[PDB]
């Protein structure tokens, strides 16, 4: 019964901060081995692990991106919250928000994805 | 990373396989990988993990080996339904790698 | 003539386990104990009972029993027998040679081995003296080598006894965590208050 909805603002002005929130229902992420992370996925490209928390506050992130992205937990809401600045236009891509239940299944339930684009126009 | 064939064809029924190769070997021991399928439209649901392993809710059509370093996916029985792309995913030393992708062609 | 059973999804089931040098101890007593439940958790690839014959030990009744928990890896388990050197048993978790108890170890590296690393499990690495049987050294102290003084520094040959392991799920066996509990059992001259099914 894992759900995990995307939301936020779909269009972005470049070079700006995003607000891409991840809300989970369905299980606890203070569950030891537990956590969410997030996927980027550029249209007709592969998949690259972005950011990572835990169930111990524990946040990884990407070695080439580390200035940039910033996750955060609202537990007492169920909201997982991804920033990232300094959005260039390459970034335009389905993010996906999937839970890592253990290091051994490593992200099993994905979610929907929403695609954001960063382009000057209106 | 991780480098898979781009193209695989397969006639119904008959089986395949997916090469996951470890090239530029930082990934370790290589013991958890995961195969998840996407078809076009939709979300990355994962297919197989841990080489021995099979979440509820898939058939034994797909199976999972390891030969010395590299992961490869076996799906036997080909249907109509199954046209999609396949992605292997390990962890590294400082991240978690998402190789490549496969799409798989069936024939007729 | 107790009839409860002994809160063993406490010490096998705990959500933070613990630590090298803080090894946790949760006493039992006035319980039944069957350890055939032990058969039906996760795969426990290290029961090496010490005098205790881990078969039918169900028929079995017990003083004081103390079950004390914590996290080591994956080569450092060989040293939790009673008596052997080391690292880990000499200045983090030493047992007498008189153990009769049961030590049972299981890999944890599912759910205690994060990306780059797992810096929640502290080892000691310098001591002066050995450890000796059950001592628990909770205090962080600078060791400063018996040659120069120094002080809440870090330099060449002044530096910190405790350590932190790296457990990345990218290991083989031998560096992945591995859980530890260890029974000790009392059996001496006294009223006995933990026993088996009967």
């Amino acid at each position: 019964q894992v759900t995990l909805r995307e939301s936020g603002p779909t269009l972005v002005k470049p070079k700006q901060t995003l607000t891409l929130t991840c809300t989970f229902s369905g299980f606890s992420l203070s569950t030891p081995g537990g956590g969410v992370g997030w996927i980027r996925q550029p249209p007709g490209k592969a998949l690259e692990w972005l950011a990572l928390i835990y169930w111990d506050d524990d946040k990884r992130y990407s070695p080439s991106l580390k200035s940039s992205l910033t996750i955060t937990k609202d537990t007492s809401k169920n909201q997982v919250v991804l920033t990232m600045t300094n959005m260039d236009p390459v970034d335009t891509a389905t993010y996906y928000c999937a839970r890592l239940t253990a290091a051994d299944t490593i992200f099993d339930c994905w979610g929907q994805g929403t695609l954001v684009t960063v382009s000057s126009a209106s | 990373a991780l480098t898979q064939p781009a193209s695989v064809s397969g006639s119904p029924g008959l089986s395949i396989t997916i090469s996951c190769t470890a090239t530029s070997s930082d990934v370790g021991a290589y013991n958890y990988v995961s195969w998840y399928q996407q078809h076009p439209g939709q979300a990355p649901k994962l297919m197989i993990y841990d080489v021995s392993k099979r979440p509820s809710g898939v058939s034994n059509r797909f199976s999972g080996s390891k030969s010395a370093n590299t992961a490869s996916l076996t799906i036997s029985g080909l249907q109509a339904e199954d046209e999609a792309d396949y992605y292997c995913s390990s962890y590294t030393t400082t991240s978690v790698v998402f190789g490549g992708g496969t799409k798989l062609t069936v024939l007729g | 003539n107790i009839t409860n059973l002994c809160p063993f999804d406490e010490v096998f089931n705990a959500t933070r386990f613990a630590s090298v040098y803080a090894w946790n101890r949760k006493r039992i007593s006035n319980c039944v104990a069957d350890y055939s439940v032990l058969y039906n958790l996760a795969p426990f690839f290290t029961f090496k009972c010490y005098g205790v014959s881990p078969t039918k030990l169900n028929d079995l009744c017990f003083t004081n029993v103390y079950a004390d928990s914590f996290v080591i890896r994956g080569d450092e388990v060989r040293q939790i027998a009673p008596g052997q050197t080391g690292n880990i048993a000499d200045y983090n978790y030493k047992l007498p040679d008189d153990f009769t108890g049961c030590v049972i170890a299981w890999n944890s590296n599912k759910l205690d081995s994060k990306v780059s690393g797992n810096y929640n499990y502290l080892y000691r690495l310098f001591r002066k003296s050995n450890l000796k049987p059950f001592e628990r050294d909770i205090s962080t102290e600078i060791y400063q080598a018996g040659n120069k003084p120094c002080n809440g520094v870090a330099g060449f040959n002044c530096y910190f006894p405790l350590r932190s392991y790296s457990f990345r799920p990218t290991y083989g066996v031998g560096h992945q965590p591995y859980r530890v509990v260890v029974l000790s059992f009392e059996l001496l001259h006294a009223p006995a208050t933990v026993c088996g099914p009967k």
